């Protein structure tokens, strides 16, 4: 949990650092940014042709990541310092043994469900919540809405 | 309104610094976590209240 | 750039990303203080 | 009556019940001319099958006569009022709206309907044959309790009378449903439309004159 | 040229299947451990 | 043209299979090896003098 | 023979009352943040829904706890009914039905001069209720007053209810002030003590959720100005574009860089 908090902390801090050092007279790739282009491809604060129009969503994302990192770090510090040392007798649902195949498979299934939910959350953005940036859109690249995704087995297997 | 928002943000920063420096010290002392729980709980509550207040006040200064 | 209301706090932002490296160094310092038992 | 040696029979004064039909169960008119119920186990299975078929047939007959009557009277408006064309409304542009207004069901997918029906009906039938939330050791065919909220069958004699009435009504419903199926198959029209056409000209509109001469070598 | 492709495909799939089904045949039990 | 060639480079075929003959070769060889391996699994497992219950395998 | 069973086959009930009653019941804070010794001694895990949550020492003794439990149960049931009847008609009218005064804080104003309140007996027929405002208020006041006077009297007239049957004015004896049962329980779900206890816990939790929901309804109506269904629909359509922070900003914000 502490390591996850560290990851979220880096994400938020780097987003804030990159958004505070951004000038509009130069393109994104000319200023050494690597996290901002990730949010641009999701259709946040960009316009037709690929010109940055707004900056506030990047700030919002960075702030949210930083505060969530604070919460995660507190949780990790608690669970690592004063929490239960071995949670196989007080919390049987969360307890496990490395050699117990059924419990490990159950945990794997739970996290698979979580990852599938994350993928579906990405899918919902391109359909209903404004769409994502499409660089092949007619009349120049722009934030489109994907209405007819390709779910053909031959295309996916290709 | 801008001055109030900046004061709230500074208070949030100082409370966060106090929590960062104090929580490990309280948790890493023998029989210190089991006694000084009220201070940590109040600090966490003040931290959450300050972050919510800053979020609310951001809508007027931006 | 940061919004005009967050301008005074720019120096705080400029030093944030080094904290994970500081965390690794702090782990080493804690091990040293414990005397590498 | 309705039980014992003095019950009415399925042929009238010409009564000759088999040896295994003692008149112990509802709807026992002594009609087994094929000996299909000589084994008591098969007799019990057939009794359960008959009762379940009766109940399903009553529900189906009511559900096949209601929407068409409503649409023909002009009270409501459906995408397809005929009973053998109600399933194709899910393929229409507007979906399937209950009684015509788009604020009631507005069903759009056939896969979702299929999966939900599979899960729900499987669970409730497993409850019926094993026991579930509404009971664990009740009767197989007449459980009662939660399924008899307002007690109508509490006196044992009234229970038997209601059993007989239910079985006879369900048998009439089964015959009506078989007629519905065959008779929309031949005429390609709803039961109410067929009834209206017959009531218009009973001699001209029928089965024999209308379709019988075209039942060998000519189209219908 | 198609015959050469078929022959090479057969050889490659033969060896790869041998590898897979040999490593599936209770390999972590062929050790001198007590 | 002047000559003939397979002409499959840079096409994007599944597993490079431009021919049912290639598909059949792959499938037949894999099935033969799998069938030979299948019948020996009971004997191989019995070499460890243990039953293949839920506690089988190399564990720590 | 039994009147209850599992929903998932044979031997699939597994009712665990030790999670909601007794010394091992779940509290309002995890075991690492609050020891079980800090709980008010009056809250001994006997009433349903007891999470051991009483910060402002409001449970002095058993009598005050019982009175507050009666008030809480009444409020929870009314909150259930209010939340359902305030969220459903508005969605019905927004999806394409003909409902007048769908929004909950406008139905009273709908029948002011000569307006009539259509009633939708879903899904069969939409009625044309012709009762005027004065008749409506008189009938509602009379019925509610009679029912609530019966409740406080702990007695009632003779009638007939399904399950129990035709009852005289004597069935009301030994009837609980909060869980009367009998005529009010026709389906007979309150026959197993374990099932009854878990149903009580479920009821109290759903009631607390409904209370919080209607408080949110009132605050949303005060602030945003439209019905609860409209807020939900607009937020689901645009999560980051329609929320409290977006609504609070009374003017559009200039683009940052
Ligand atoms: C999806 C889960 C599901 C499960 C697990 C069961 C399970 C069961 N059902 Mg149930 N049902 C389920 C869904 C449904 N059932 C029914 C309606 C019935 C009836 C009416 C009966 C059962 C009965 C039974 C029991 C034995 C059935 C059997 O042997 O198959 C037999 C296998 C077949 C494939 C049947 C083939 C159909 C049949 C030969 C005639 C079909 C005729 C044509 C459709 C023509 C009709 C057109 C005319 C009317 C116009 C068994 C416990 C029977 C029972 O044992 O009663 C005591 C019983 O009589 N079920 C419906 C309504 C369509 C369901 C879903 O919608
Ligand atoms: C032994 C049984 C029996 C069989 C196999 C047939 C067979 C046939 N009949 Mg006949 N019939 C039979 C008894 C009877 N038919 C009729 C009166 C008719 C008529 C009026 C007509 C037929 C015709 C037909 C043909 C199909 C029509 C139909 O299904 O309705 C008959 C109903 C069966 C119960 C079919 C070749 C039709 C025909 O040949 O068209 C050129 C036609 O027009 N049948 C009567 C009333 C006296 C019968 C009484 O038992
Ligand atoms: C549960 C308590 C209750 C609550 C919270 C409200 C709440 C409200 N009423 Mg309602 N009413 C309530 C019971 C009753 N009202 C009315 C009849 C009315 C009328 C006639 C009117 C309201 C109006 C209003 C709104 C004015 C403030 C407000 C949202 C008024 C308004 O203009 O709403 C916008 C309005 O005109 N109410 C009756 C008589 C049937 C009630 C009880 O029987
Ligand atoms: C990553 C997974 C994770 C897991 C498996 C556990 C597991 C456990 N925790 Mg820990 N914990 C975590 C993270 C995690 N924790 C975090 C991030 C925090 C900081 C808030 C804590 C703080 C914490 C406390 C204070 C306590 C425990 C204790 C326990 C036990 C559960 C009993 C309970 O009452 O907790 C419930 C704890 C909650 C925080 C409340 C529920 C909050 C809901 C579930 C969150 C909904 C958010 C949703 C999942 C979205 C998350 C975003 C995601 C994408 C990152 C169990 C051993 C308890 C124990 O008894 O220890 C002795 C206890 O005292 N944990
Ligand atoms: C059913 C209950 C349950 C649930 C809901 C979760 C859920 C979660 N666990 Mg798991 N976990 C469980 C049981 C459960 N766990 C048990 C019993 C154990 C044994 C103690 C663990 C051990 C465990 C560990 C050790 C860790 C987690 C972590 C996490 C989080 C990973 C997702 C993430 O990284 O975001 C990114 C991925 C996404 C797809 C985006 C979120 C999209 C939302 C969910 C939709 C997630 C919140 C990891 C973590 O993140 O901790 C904070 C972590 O390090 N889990
Ligand atoms: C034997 C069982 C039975 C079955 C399988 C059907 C099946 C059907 N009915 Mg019929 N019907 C029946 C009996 C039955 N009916 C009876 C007894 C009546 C008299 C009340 C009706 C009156 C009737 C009407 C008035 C309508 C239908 C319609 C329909 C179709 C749409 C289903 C739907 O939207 O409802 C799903 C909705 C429900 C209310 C389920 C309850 C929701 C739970 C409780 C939550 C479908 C072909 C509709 C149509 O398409 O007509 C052509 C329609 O308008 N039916
Ligand atoms: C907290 C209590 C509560 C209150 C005060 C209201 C209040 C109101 N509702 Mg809401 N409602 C509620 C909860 C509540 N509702 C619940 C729980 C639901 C179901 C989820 C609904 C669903 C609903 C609908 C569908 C509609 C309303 C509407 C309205 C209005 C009624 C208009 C009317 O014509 O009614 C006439 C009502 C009746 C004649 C009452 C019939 C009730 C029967 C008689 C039950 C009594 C049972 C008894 C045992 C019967 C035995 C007799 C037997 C022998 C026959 C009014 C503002 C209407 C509207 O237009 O508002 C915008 C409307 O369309 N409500
Ligand atoms: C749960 C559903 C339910 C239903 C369907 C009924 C249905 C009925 N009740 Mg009962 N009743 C119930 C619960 C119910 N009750 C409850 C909870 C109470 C409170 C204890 C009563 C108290 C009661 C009284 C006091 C009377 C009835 C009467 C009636 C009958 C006459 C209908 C009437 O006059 O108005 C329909 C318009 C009817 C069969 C009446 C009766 O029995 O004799 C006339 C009557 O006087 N009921
Ligand atoms: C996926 C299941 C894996 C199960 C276990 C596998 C064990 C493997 C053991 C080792 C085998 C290594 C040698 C393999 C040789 C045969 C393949 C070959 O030469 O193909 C060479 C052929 C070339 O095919 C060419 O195609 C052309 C048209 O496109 C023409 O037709 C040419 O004539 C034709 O030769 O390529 C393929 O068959 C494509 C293989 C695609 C494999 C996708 C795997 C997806 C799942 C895994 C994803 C991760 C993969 C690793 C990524 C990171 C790597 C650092
Ligand atoms: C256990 C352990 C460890 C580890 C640890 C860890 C890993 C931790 C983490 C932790 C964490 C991970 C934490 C975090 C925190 C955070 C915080 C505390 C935050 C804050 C924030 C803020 C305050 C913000 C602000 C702002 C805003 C709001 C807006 C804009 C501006 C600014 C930015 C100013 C070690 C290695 C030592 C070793 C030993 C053991
Ligand atoms: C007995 C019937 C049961 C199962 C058989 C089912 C499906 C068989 C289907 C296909 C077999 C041939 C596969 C050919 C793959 C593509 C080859 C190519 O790309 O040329």
């Amino acid at each position: 949990v502490a390591h996850a908090g560290l990851i979220v902390f880096w994400a938020g801090a780097m987003n804030l650092f990159e958004v505070a050092h951004f000038v509009p007279e130069k393109p994104m790739y000319e200023q050494g940014l690597i996290l901002l282009p990730h949010l641009a491809t999701l259709g946040y604060g960009v316009g037709p042709g690929g010109e940055v129009i707004d900056t506030y969503p990047y700030f919002v994302s960075g702030v949210l990541h930083l505060i969530s990192s604070a919460v995660l770090g507190f949780g990790g510090v608690y669970h690592s310092l004063v929490g239960p040392e071995t949670l196989e007798e007080s919390f049987p649902f969360f307890g496990y043994v490395w050699k117990d195949k059924n419990k490990m498979t159950t945990i794997l299934g739970i996290h698979l469900i979580v990852l599938g939910l994350g993928a579906w959350l990405l899918v919902w953005k391109a359909m209903y919540f404004g769409g994502i940036y499409d660089t092949w859109a007619p009349g120049g690249g722009d934030v489109r809405i994907i209405t007819n995704p390709t779910v053909s087995p031959g295309v996916i297997f290709g | 309104m801008l001055l109030i928002f900046q004061l709230a943000l500074f208070a949030f920063i100082v409370v966060s610094f106090l929590l960062v420096v104090g929580v490990p010290v309280v948790l890493a002392t023998p029989e210190g976590w089991a006694e000084n729980k009220g201070t940590v709980f109040s600090g966490i509550g003040i931290w959450f209240l300050l972050v919510f207040l800053v979020g609310i006040l951001n809508s007027f200064v931006v | 750039k940061l919004p005009e209301a967050y301008a005074p706090f720019d120096p705080i932002v400029d030093v944030l990303p080094v904290i994970p490296v500081l965390f690794l160094l702090l782990a080493l310092v804690w091990q040293a203080s414990v005397s590498f038992r | 009556e309705w039980y014992g040696p003095n019950r009415p029979q399925f042929l009238g004064p010409f009564s000759n019940p088999p040896s295994y039909l003692k008149g112990e169960f509802p709807g026992d008119y002594g009609w087994d001319t094929a000996g299909l119920s000589a084994d008591p186990e098969t007799f019990a299975r057939y009794r359960e099958l008959e009762v379940i078929h009766a109940r399903w047939a009553m529900l189906g007959a009511l559900g096949c006569v209601t929407p068409e009557l409503l649409q023909r009277n002009g009270v409501a408006n459906f995408g397809e009022a005929v009973w053998f064309k109600a399933g194709a409304q899910i393929f229409q542009e507007g979906g399937l709206d209950y009684l015509g207004n788009p604020s009631l069901i507005h069903a759009q997918s056939i896969v979702a309907i299929l999966l939900t029906q599979l899960v729900l009906m499987g669970l409730i039938e497993g409850y019926r044959v094993n026991g579930g939330p509404a009971g664990e050791g009740l009767d197989a065919l007449y459980p009662g309790e939660a399924f008899d909220p307002l007690g109508l069958a509490d006196d044992p004699d009234t229970f038997a009378e209601l059993k007989v009435k239910e079985l006879k009504n369900g048998r009439l419903a089964m015959v009506s449903m078989l007629g519905f199926g065959v008779q929309g198959l031949i005429t390609r029209k709803g039961p109410i439309e067929n009834l209206a056409d017959h009531l218009a000209a009973p001699d001209a509109t029928n089965f024999w004159v209308d379709y019988a001469p075209k039942s060998a070598g000519i189209g219908y | 040229m198609l015959t050469l492709k078929i022959f090479v495909y057969t050889v490659v799939t033969f060896f790869v299947s041998l590898f897979i089904f040999g490593f599936l045949s209770n390999d972590p039990g062929r050790n001198p451990g007590q | 043209l002047v000559d003939d060639r397979l002409a499959g480079e840079g096409t994007g075929k599944i597993l490079g299979i431009n021919d049912p003959s290639l598909f059949w070769a792959i499938t037949i060889v894999f099935t033969i090896v799998w069938g030979v391996f299948y019948v020996s699994t009971r004997e191989i497992d019995a070499a460890s003098d243990r039953e293949n219950d839920d506690d089988f395998g190399l564990t720590l | 023979v039994s009147r209850s069973g599992g929903w998932l086959g044979s031997d699939s009930q597994n009712i665990n009352l030790d999670k909601w009653y007794g010394p091992d019941r779940v509290l309002y804070l995890p075991g690492g943040l609050l020891a079980r010794d800090e709980i008010n001694p009056v809250l001994n895990g006997t009433l349903p829904g007891d999470y051991g949550y009483d910060p402002l020492g409001l449970a002095k003794d058993a009598e005050t706890l019982a009175k507050y439990r009666a008030n809480e149960l009444l409020h929870a049931r009314w909150a259930m009914l209010a939340a359902a009847g305030a969220i459903i008609p508005e969605g019905l009218a927004a999806n394409g039905a003909d409902v007048k005064g769908a929004t909950w804080f406008e139905t009273g104003a709908a029948m002011l001069n000569g307006g009539t309140l259509n009633w939708f007996a879903v899904p069969f027929v939409n009625f044309n209720n012709p009762l005027p405002l004065f008749a409506v208020v008189a009938i509602n006041v009379a019925l509610m007053a009679a029912a609530e006077n019966y409740r406080r009297t702990e007695d009632g007239p003779a009638g007939y209810a399904p399950g129990v049957g035709k009852f005289d004015e004597s069935v009301y004896s030994n009837m609980d002030n909060l869980y009367p049962g009998g005529p009010f329980d026709p389906l007979g779900l309150a026959d197993d003590p374990e099932v009854l206890a878990e149903l009580k816990v479920k009821e109290i939790k759903n009631g607390r959720l409904a209370m919080v929901s209607f408080l949110g309804f009132a605050v949303q109506a005060a602030v945003t100005g439209e019905g609860p269904y409209a807020n939900w629909s607009k937020h689901v359509a645009d999560p980051f574009g329609y929320n409290l922070l977006t609504i609070l900003s009374s003017e559009d914000r200039a683009a940052v860089l």
